């Protein structure tokens, strides 16, 4: 079996806000590292741009 | 400047002109059903689970190929939308195979997750199932083409992504199937981004299968340094 | 103001040529009047043909109905660069329809006249005919047609004394009835397969190559010279008001004289059949059911025939829908049944397979009416199949599926008993 | 009901990328007759055309065909895969010298074509799908072929045969495999579609040109 | 319906039921259950280990 | 006069013949538009 030595494995904890979570770990005296908030950028979706006239963007199946 | 005005559950939305119904939900904090929809594909507009009420319009529209109009007024929860997502899922649930204790996507597939929040609860489909024989694309994709629900991903991502034409659907109504119509390796340094984008458990990893369940693994974000991309 | 309609003079008919007794060539047509001061009509300009087409009331002979003028108005918008073409759509594949390949092997000139015409008042470069693949003899006469027209002049280079290129292609299908809808009619031109797209965009902004284009029957096609030449007015006093001109009406099934007529728009049902069919086999009272509009319409019993017009409002008022005026008749001695899940069964091998409603869903449909023909089911499952024909109708992406859900919403609407008692009677011989 | 045809595609000795395939230099310039049918920025439009060429030269379309195509079109192989399985009207599989294609569509089941089918089962000795010993005919059961006005009717080899009743086809049939080609329309002499003994509509002479044109024009 | 010791089953044809889906190592309310799996020598879905503890195990 | 059908020619069509007068009238037709680039995978 998987043995381990450490009791906080298994410990995580869910934080409303970057600073709520910033602010938890200071009042405990942990180290801790940040990891900005990663979001997906908006995006140009366009169907009648499959079949295009000149561009390169025309499928060759559907 | 050139912004509209839209309404996602009568709470009002500016969006840029050509922004999709989807989108124009997303910004709102919904996530719309779908299955062939693909933010970083083209847009196919074939799996209809994305098919959403406008108000004062008897058809619904299809949210991730349609374009926004102004004044529009998005029901996103009313009970058009709702039938029409119970009606898609029970299609696409008739003739999938009862596969999910061996399929590999078991506590990872759209299908399930979007069957339990927006399908029914049980079916009324008394007939037999269909069943296509499976396809060999090399050793990296274990294919089994029962479980495919047709939605294209694989295929747009091929075209697009990967720069291969291999893939494509032979056939015609319920026969139509997703594969190369010959004895034919998928062989290129993306090929297995197709596992991730596949909804269903039609293409798996082969040397990850039947070792561990999602529910089980432990994730830790890292960074890759087979090459200088990072 | 007129209220009686069904009596159409032989003088003022359109396709006089509908039976092939003449000739087909460039000198019947123009012995009939066709090619005639086609010069002037292309002077007049393209606004004046598009009001001519407006104030005549033509809708659409496809089968949707859609006002002519409006669709062929939307191509009125000015050059962006790109070309702009006229798509004839020539698939001709609704069961129980037969026009559009007696106007073509009969009455060619006629369609490439108002290929020239729709053209011209839509802006178009080039005509594109997308002839059925079965039809082979039927695109061979087109062809020599064509070829009559380019050595006389009337296509091609300057088409007239009148400064307007025009080209007319025509392009084979290969076995596909869904290969019919525009968009799925534009892709199989393209190469692709024939699976229909979505709208928006409309064709008139993306359609053939992404040019502008514009998707129409051959009839609506071939009646525009005509129009144009006697004028919108003198059509729009045919038929009733939002129903004006004449049509070309398919009858076959069990009828003494299955034939295929032009009559006058808002003709009655059984006046029709009895004038031109010779009756129903067995006399009125034997008929059993009436599928007004090819395969895509829902049934109608023998008292909705009793007394119905032959036009889109009064069968629409009549939950049925004209269709493409193909009328396939029933009497009292075949299967109903049967006959739906026939029909069924075609929509099955027909479908393109492209969005899971129409896929599935039809494959189901046809599972359920196999089982119902036999009487293998149970009652409970004559609402199923109409929840799933709700299912299927309104969600596809094109109306093959809404063509498939109709008929057995018909089916079921106006003979759950006959569906019941074969239920039963196969209960008690299996017990 | 089923469709019994398979959409994969398995090395065969007589069905292989090494199967000899080429277009004859007439079918060339039909290929490039076709070509300049569109603009010159698409040239995946003549698909179609040119696979229907290859399938009137050979009979059928073996995969070499398909390739062949493929390279001439400069088009990724499995468009042309995709279009070739697609279109029923694609022998994907070497067919009889003459293709026999019967409608069961309803408007042509309401006029016994069961009895056409049966009597041309019983004349040729094979079931509905099969294929002569011979390799002189072949039957298939198809949809509605747009001559339902005409039912019964069959198509064999882009004719139609049209009213037919068993005798007729026994005698098409038979025709047929005597040598010469049987003329294609109607039996029982309607003339193509018109009612057989009504003449209901079309009856006096047309009217010549400019017999109903709107003044100022 | 009484509970007792558990047991691994087997088809009449001799091969084992067990597929490794894992939903009773996932339903196990004392984690008494450890499952490893991996393709067999014929490529069926089998497992390599299925161990439980007993005096873990809530029966 | 009418009684007469005049639709024989077809009886005398080849397997070629469509495509015979495809190539006979590719003389007629006016150039064909381009879209800029051979193929939209150029
Ligand atoms: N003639 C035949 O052989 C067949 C006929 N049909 C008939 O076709 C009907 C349904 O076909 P659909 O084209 O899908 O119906 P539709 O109503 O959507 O299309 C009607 C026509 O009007 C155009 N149109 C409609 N709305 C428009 C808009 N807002 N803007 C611009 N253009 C617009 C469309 O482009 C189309 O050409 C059915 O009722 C069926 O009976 C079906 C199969 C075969
Ligand atoms: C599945 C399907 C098949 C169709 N097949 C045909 C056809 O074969 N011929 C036709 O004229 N219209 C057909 N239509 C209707 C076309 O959409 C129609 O040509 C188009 O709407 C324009 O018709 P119009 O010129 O009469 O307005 C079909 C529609 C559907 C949904
Ligand atoms: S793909 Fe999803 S729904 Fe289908 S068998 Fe696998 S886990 Fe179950
Ligand atoms: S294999 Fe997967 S990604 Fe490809 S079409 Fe089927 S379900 Fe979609
Ligand atoms: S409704 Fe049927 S034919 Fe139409 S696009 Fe969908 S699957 Fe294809
Ligand atoms: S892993 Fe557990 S639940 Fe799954 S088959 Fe084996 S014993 Fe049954
Ligand atoms: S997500 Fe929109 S139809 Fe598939
Ligand atoms: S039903 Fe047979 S030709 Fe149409
Ligand atoms: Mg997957």
């Amino acid at each position: 079996w998987s043995s381990t030595a450490d009791p906080l494995s298994n410990l995580v904890l869910t934080f409303s806000t970057k600073e709520d979570a910033v602010a938890f770990a200071e009042k405990n005296g942990w180290s801790f590292d940040v990891e900005e908030r990663k979001v997906p950028k908006p995006k140009s979706k366009s169907y009648g741009a499959n079949f295009s006239w000149n561009k390169r963007t025309r499928v060759s199946t559907k | 400047s050139n912004l509209i005005e839209v309404f996602v559950d009568g709470q009002s939305v500016m969006v840029e002109p050509g922004t999709t119904v989807l989108q124009a939900c997303e910004k709102v904090g919904m996530q719309i059903p779908r299955f062939c929809y693909h933010e970083r594909l083209s847009v196919a507009g074939n799996c209809r689970m994305c098919l959403v009420e406008i108000e004062k319009a008897p058809k619904v529209v299809a949210a991730c190929a349609m374009p926004v109009m102004k004044g529009w007024n998005i029901l996103t929860n009313s009970e058009k939308s709702k039938k029409a997502r119970e009606g898609v899922m029970e299609f696409l649930l008739a003739n999938h195979p009862l596969d999910c204790p061996i399929c590999d996507q078991g506590g990872e597939c759209d299908l399930q997750d979007q069957s339990m929040m927006f399908g029914s609860d049980r079916s009324r489909f008394l007939e037999g199932k269909r069943a296509v024989e499976d396809k060999n694309i090399g050793p990296l994709v274990k294919t089994i083409m029962t479980r495919c629900i047709q939605c294209t991903r694989c295929i747009r991502f091929a075209s697009e992504i990967a720069g291969v034409d291999d893939l494509g659907t032979t056939g015609r109504g319920n026969d139509m199937q997703v594969g190369t119509y010959i004895e034919k390796m998928f062989m290129s340094e993306l090929s297995g981004n197709i596992i991730d984008i596949c909804p269903v458990g039609a293409l798996t990893s082969k040397p990850y299968a039947f070792t561990a369940r999602p529910w089980e693994t432990r994730k830790t974000e890292s960074i890759d340094v087979m090459d200088a991309v990072g | 103001k007129k209220t009686s309609f069904g009596s159409l003079k032989d003088e003022d008919r359109i396709f006089t040529n509908l039976y092939g007794r003449h000739d087909w060539r460039l000198k019947g047509a123009q012995s009939r009047g066709d090619w005639y001061k086609t010069k002037e009509i292309l002077l007049k300009g393209p606004d004046w043909i598009l009001g001519e087409v407006k104030t005549s009331g033509l809708r659409g002979r496809g089968g949707a109905g859609f006002p002519t003028g409006l669709k062929w108005s939307f191509m009125n918008k000015p050059s962006d660069g790109r070309p702009k073409y006229l798509v004839v759509n020539a698939d001709e594949g609704e069961p129980g329809t037969c026009k559009d390949r007696e106007i073509i092997r009969h009455d060619p000139h006629k369609l490439v006249e108002g290929c020239l015409v729709g053209g011209r008042a839509m802006g178009a470069r080039a005509a594109y005919i997308y002839i059925r693949g079965e039809f082979y003899n039927e695109a061979s006469n087109l062809q020599v047609a064509i070829r009559e027209a380019y050595e006389a002049g009337l296509i091609g280079k300057n088409a007239c004394g009148s400064g307007y290129d025009f080209d007319v292609f025509v392009v084979r299908g290969a076995g596909a009835y869904i290969c019919g809808e525009e968009t799925a009619l534009i892709e199989s031109i393209e190469g692709k397969q024939g699976k229909p797209r979505l709208k928006p965009p409309f064709p008139a902004d993306v359609g053939v190559f992404g040019c502008p284009t514009t998707v129409a029957n051959v009839e609506t096609v071939a009646v525009s010279p005509t129009i144009c030449r006697r004028g919108g007015a003198w059509f729009a006093s045919f038929g009733r008001e939002r129903n004006s001109g004449t049509k070309l009406f398919n009858i076959s099934g069990h009828v003494n004289h299955p034939c295929t007529v032009e009559e006058e728009m808002s003709v009655p049902l059984k006046e029709l059949i009895e004038k031109h069919a010779g009756g129903v086999i067995g006399g009125w009272d034997n008929l059993l059911a009436v599928i007004p509009g090819g395969s895509s319409t829902p049934l109608i019993p023998k008292s909705v025939c009793e007394t119905v017009l032959m036009d889109f409002d009064a069968l629409v008022q009549a939950q049925t829908g004209l269709g493409t005026a193909a009328v396939i008749v029933m009497d009292r001695s075949t299967d109903i049944v049967k006959a739906i899940a026939r029909l069924i069964e075609f929509y099955k091998h027909e479908s393109c397979g492209q969005c899971t409603p129409c896929r599935e869903g039809v494959d189901w449909m046809n599972k359920v009416m196999a089982r119902f023909v036999k009487g293998d089911a149970r009652p409970a499952e004559i609402d199923s199949l109409w929840e799933i024909s709700k299912q299927i109708e309104g969600h596809t992406i094109c109306a093959l599926g809404d063509g498939a859900a109709w008929p057995v919403q018909g089916l079921i609407r106006h003979f759950r008993p006959e569906l019941e008692e074969r239920m039963q009677q196969f209960a008690l011989q299996h017990q | 009901g089923a469709g019994g045809a398979l959409f994969v595609h398995r090395d065969t000795p007589e069905n292989n990328p090494d199967t000899p395939f080429d277009f004859t230099p007439e079918n060339y310039k039909r290929i490039e007759a076709i070509v300049k049918n569109y603009p010159e920025g698409h040239k995946a439009a003549a698909v179609l055309p040119v696979l229907d060429l290859a399938q009137r030269q050979n009979g059928w379309l073996p995969i070499s065909a398909m390739n062949k195509v493929a390279e001439i079109l400069q088009v990724p192989p499995m468009r042309v895969y995709e279009v070739a399985t697609f279109y029923t009207m694609y022998n994907r599989k070497p067919v009889g010298k003459y293709h026999i294609q019967v409608c069961t569509t309803t408007p042509c089941m309401l006029r016994n074509s069961d009895s056409i089918l049966e009597a041309i089962q019983k004349k040729l000795g094979i079931k509905v799908g099969e294929t002569t010993p011979d390799k002189l005919f072949t039957l298939i059961e198809v949809e509605c072929l747009g001559a339902c006005v005409n039912a019964p009717m069959v198509q064999i080899n882009d004719n139609y045969y049209e009213d037919l009743t068993p005798k007729d086809i026994e005698e098409i049939i038979d025709e047929l495999k005597a040598g010469k080609i049987p003329k294609p329309g109607p039996r029982s002499g309607r003339f193509s579609c018109e009612p057989a003994g009504g003449l209901t509509s079309l009856t006096e002479p047309p009217k010549g040109p400019g017999f109903g044109v709107q003044a100022g024009l | 319906r009484f509970r007792g010791e558990h047991a691994l089953r087997r088809y009449p044809s001799g091969e084992e039921r067990c597929i490794a889906c894992k939903l009773c190592e996932a339903v196990c309310p004392a984690q008494a259950i450890t499952i490893e799996a991996e393709p067999r020598a014929d490529g069926s879905r089998r497992t390599t280990r299925y161990d439980i503890d007993m005096t873990k195990c809530i029966y | 006069d009418n009684s007469t059908y005049r639709n024989l020619q077809h009886h005398e069509y080849s397997t070629y013949t469509f495509l015979d007068l495809n190539v006979e009238l590719s003389k007629f037709r006016m150039p064909q538009p381009s879209s800029g680039r051979q193929s939209p995978r150029h």
